[PDB]
């Protein structure tokens, strides 16, 4: 059941955070400040995330936050190297705080962590590597990055698969899809419900898995080629402290799929040039693990493939075809029967959706160049439509009052991307038929 | 609930209009051919329907509030005026110029009414002999009228409730996308979104510089 | 509900404050623009732009019956026009159902007579400086 | 197989469409002129095929699958109505109004159907003497229809299977030179050559390099 | 297989999304181009070149009686847009057997009214923005 | 083909304003408003015997702003008192401005530089004042998306 989006919602990027900040399941925000207002710790990933998304250059307008139950965080040094005066911003109550460790190694650090047990309320437990907090009933509690080496974890009692259809029913008016869950299982029930619901799923993993040679692997990307899902996936090192699903939310968000424009070159801000050798470039490429290389002293996106081969863009474009015309057929069918002239089932009527569907959603198409026009072989590529009469219709359908086999056809204007020269330097110059063929 | 006045209203209306309109004028009085007497005594007028004309391609339509269709048409109705007595061609002459008076037609032909005059035809006086011994005077014209029929269908096609699209788009990098459009009647696109904020208008305060510049 | 019949005795004219009356047969006026509403102009490779236009005068032609009381009536508002140099009076057009219309306007050239055996006609032309239709009288627009 | 209907059916299937339409607006009942019976009680109309007009120069051409040709030809049925009893004018005038009317016409005159209406004609009112008594109210009428006929021809000629060409090349150098030529319905030009190798798709491959340049 | 006879009463109009009716008698409508479809420059010695046309406008008649409700949206249309600006609408056509249209156009001129002792006649001039006609009803193409 | 409108609002021309002094000008001629040109093209190119060519920066960017206005307009009494005016007691420039609805703007300053030529005759005639303009660099700031 299925209700539509909007033109609005097909820009509103979701984001499925853990916090206790608001009792809502879902709030929508136009700037970094609101988020602070309700109390959201600065570093912390949901405020990282709507940075990013801010900080493109087609950034959206508005961005949505999801709820998931939170439990207790972890600020886990284990595996790192610090060498620096480690912060961490911590957030209680709408009460922002500081706290500060000098200098030693990893172990020491997670242990005069345990300082910040002054001025509270809530709690603070040490293991060896990590510290756990945990919030008391009544308290809130955010924790952010600060300069230190440091990511931060969240755990919570929910999964995915079980609160998502709470958000969706909430609301439904958003098109991409995001989590701060990062295991398989979440990723693979994420993207299973965006496939289902008609979304547009997004993650970035820091799995080595991505380079490991093409012979043989079990990564996430693995499983979602297997499966033949069209979630769209990158590698990137800094993803697990980052989130930077925003940065690249950021570059695509704003620009209309009537361009047919692509995701070959984009600059994004915010992202880390991607680090290891060209056979690890090759290996990654087989996997549909797209990276963000640093050529001539600048970043640019790779090639914006899907999980199942397919381009993203074409996917996008056909996504919002279908919301275009959907809300186009609704407007001029609801103008109709605001008086009261409503359209009636006989072929005095049907032929209007003709000029209804090319007015608003593929007029546009043709103009901007997202459609290809012209003749081919013996065939062109115009787009047409088809409406049947009512001579065709079933008796069921009559009763049912509906209409079936409206059907459209379309070509898409792909962009290029790879360009091959031959040149060839020579100390010199070397049949003369000179007859028409 | 959307009722009208249909073709026989109005079509057995104009002759009764047709009919005040000679008595009050003339002072003759007045007989249609619907059905026959025996003839009257002293001048009298003889009102006919000889011929009627439509004009082709409907002109209004009137949909009611479930959906029937109601179809407008004009026309054109001509009635033939016989005097038998007394100075006819004087009678029917007057009947004549008194489409002219204004008065006199508000009574019989009121604004919005489904019936106008239009014009008149040439008069001819005739004598007829009787028994072989009189002639008799006479006369005869024809009058032209406007009308506007109205009719009621018998019927409506059934709603669209629900409408479903199926959409192709071909690509060069791989097999065609397929995916479907719908619509349903009371499903919004947006459900209830609030959509963004609106800018705000700001309150009205009193202001001491009539233009104030500040860095 | 009874939908109107063209009634062609309730076509009204106002000029200067009063009614005219006495028309000849068949057409009793003629409204006409001067302009076209939009210049278009087209590129060599198809390039389209458009150009309102902001000149809206029209005609409209007045057919009075050569006995008619208002020949006299326009004859003298001509004539004293050409002396004082105030040329304008208020003009107003109904419709039993039509387009009707409200301006100002002025008599543009002097029609032409001509004597015979039979009562004749003149044809007025009266310059419109605004030719707008309008849908007041339409019963339902 | 290609079957159709020719013009017998189109022709006898317009009068019972128009008989129906009659029956079901006005309310009178219908008769026809094809055979006498004893008149009526009640009013009733009458049905007439007065008069029929070719179109000279066929419009299409169906080439059944063997050869036979089916040939289509446009005409114009013009049929004429009277009746004869009650209001007979305004019965006449409901059944114009009637082609008006979008769901009725949907029932006797459905898109694709192989006639259509055109226009009528005016509508004349008469009264009629019976046995010097009496006065009979009466109307009559004449629409205009379209119509299609189609045909199917009596044979097909043979077909060309083998063509022989001469030709003679006039020259200076000698003789004209006689050549012939000659074509068969199953035997290629060039048999069945593979012809030249195709230009190969090249394998989809990762590149490194956007743009790249090899001496 | 019943072939089509030419139905007068299905060939339809919409324009901005309605259908339009209330014809008057004879021609529903016209259309006709404006322009040659190819320009032929022909040499002192025979040499011929041929040019593409790349001005594609057309012009489309409209026929309604005087007392049809159409003519006020239409004359409401036609002075709205001489104010703000947007002229265009959607325009479609269709045949019972023949040519169908599908284009987008605008109001060109305002029609002549004339007032008379029967129900006249206002011929407008839709301008089309393109003139392809399309064989889409046509039964076996 | 309606996919090259070049135009999608109509070019209405009276929204192109004119301030003179600041106040806005009326009362125009019937077929051009304006007309605004250079005295002077932008470079100078000095191309050697062999070939070798070098090029120059202009430095008077002077131009001409013609007026068209109907000889009943009231605005020809404005321009007749300025005359007078700047002829005694030496203050000649003025402050103009025009918006180029669909096109582009100009703003600058600029003096009268010539009186028409009046001429009376069976109808309206018409006059073309010549507004010397000091700085002639067309503004594209009417346009949207201008990167």
């Amino acid at each position: 059941g299925t209700q539509p989006i909007d033109t609005v919602g097909f820009e509103t990027p979701m984001f499925l955070a853990m916090h206790g900040n608001f009792p809502e399941r879902i709030r929508f925000y136009v700037s970094t400040a609101g988020m602070v207002a309700d109390g959201f710790a600065v570093g912390s990933p949901a405020y990282q995330f709507a940075t990013n998304a801010f900080a493109g250059n087609f950034a959206p307008q508005r961005v949505a936050i999801g709820r998931m139950s939170i439990d207790s965080s972890k600020v886990d040094f284990t595996g790192t190297t610090n060498t620096e005066q480690v912060v961490v911003n911590i957030t209680l109550n709408k009460v922002v705080k500081a706290v500060k460790i000098n200098v030693n190694t990893p172990a020491q650090i997670a242990t005069a962590l345990a300082d910040a047990v002054t001025a509270d309320k809530a709690t603070a437990v040490a293991t060896g590597t990590y510290v756990t907090v945990t919030a008391v009933s009544p308290n809130v509690v955010s924790v952010g990055k600060g300069a230190g080496v440091y990511k931060i974890v969240n755990e919570s009692s929910e999964t995915v698969a079980t609160v998502l259809p709470s958000v969706i029913a909430e609301n439904h008016n958003w098109y991409f899809l995001a989590t701060e869950a990062r295991s398989d299982a979440d990723i693979v029930a994420a993207a299973e419900f965006a496939k289902a619901n008609y979304k547009l799923h997004i993650y970035n993993s820091t799995d080595v898995d991505a380079y490991a040679p093409e012979n043989s692997a079990a990564s996430v990307f693995d499983t979602l080629k297997s499966l033949s899902y069209d979630s769209l996936g990158t590698s990137d090192a800094g993803a697990d402290v980052d989130f930077t699903e925003g940065s690249v939310i950021g570059a695509m968000a704003a620009n209309d799929p009537s361009y047919g424009d692509s995701l070959h070159l984009k600059t994004m801000p915010g992202m880390v040039p991607f680090a290891g050798s060209d056979t690890q470039r090759s290996n990654a490429w087989s996997r549909n693990a797209n990276i963000y290389r640093g050529l001539y002293g600048g970043g640019s996106y790779i090639e914006g493939k899907t999980s199942s081969g397919q381009y993203v863009d074409v996917i996008r474009f056909s996504h919002w075809v279908k919301f275009r015309m959907e809300e186009s057929v609704f407007a001029y069918m609801k103008r109709r029967s605001d008086m009261g002239l409503s359209m009636k089932m006989s072929d005095e009527d049907l032929p209007v959706l003709k000029s209804v569907l090319m007015n608003n959603p593929i007029n546009i198409g043709i103009r901007n160049g997202g459609i290809l026009t012209g003749y081919d072989n013996k065939v062109s590529y115009d787009p047409t439509i088809i409406i049947p009469k009512r001579a065709n219709i079933p008796t069921n359908d009559l009763a049912a009052r509906i209409l079936r086999d409206v059907k459209v056809e379309l070509v898409y204007n792909n962009s290029l991307h790879y360009v091959k020269i031959r040149a060839s330097v020579v100390l010199d110059r070397p049949s003369t038929n000179a007859q028409t063929p | 609930p959307l009722d009208f006045t249909n073709s026989d209203v109005v079509m057995g209306a104009l002759t009764k209009a047709v009919g005040r309109l000679c008595l009050d004028v003339t002072g003759y009085d007045v007989v249609e051919a619907d059905e026959t007497i025996p003839k009257p005594e002293g001048p009298y007028i003889l009102v006919d329907l000889s011929l009627l004309t439509p004009l082709d391609w409907a002109t209004n339509e009137v949909v009611d509030e479930d959906g029937v269709v109601h179809t407008a048409h004009n026309y054109t109705a001509s009635y033939t005026l016989t005097a038998y007595r007394g100075k006819p061609h004087w009678a029917l002459s007057r009947v004549h110029q008194a489409f002219g008076l204004p008065f006199l037609r508000e009574k019989y032909f009121p604004t919005g009414s489904p019936y106008a005059y239009s014009s008149t035809s040439n008069i001819a006086r005739m004598r007829v002999p009787l028994n072989q011994q009189m002639f008799e005077n006479r006369a005869r014209t024809i009058v032209t009228f406007n009308a506007t029929f109205v009719e009621k269908d018998l019927g409506t096609f059934e709603d669209i409730e629900h409408i479903i699209i199926g959409i192709d788009v071909d690509n060069p990098s791989g097999p065609p996308i397929g995916i479907g459009a719908d619509y349903d009647k009371g499903v919004k696109p947006g459900g209830d979104d609030p959509g963004l904020p609106p800018k705000p208008n700001p309150p009205i305060v009193y202001h001491d510089a009539i233009a104030q510049v500040c860095m | 509900l009874t939908l109107q019949a063209y009634d062609p005795a309730k076509v009204l004219v106002f000029i200067g404050g009063q009614r005219v009356s006495g028309f000849a047969a068949d057409t009793k006026i003629v409204i006409t623009r001067n302009n076209d509403n939009i210049s278009v102009h087209a590129g060599v490779d198809g390039e389209i732009s458009n150009a309102l236009s902001r000149d809206n005068t029209g005609v409209m032609t007045l057919s009075l019956q050569n006995t008619a009381k208002w020949n006299g009536y326009l004859a003298q508002w001509q004539r004293q026009a050409n002396v004082t140099g105030l040329i304008y009076l208020p003009v107003q057009v109904e419709g039993s159902q039509g387009l009707s219309l409200n301006t100002i306007g002025w008599i543009q050239k002097q029609p032409d007579l001509s004597y015979g055996t039979e009562v004749g006609q003149m044809d007025w032309e009266i310059g419109v400086l605004d030719a707008w239709l309008s849908p007041d009288q339409i019963q339902g627009i």
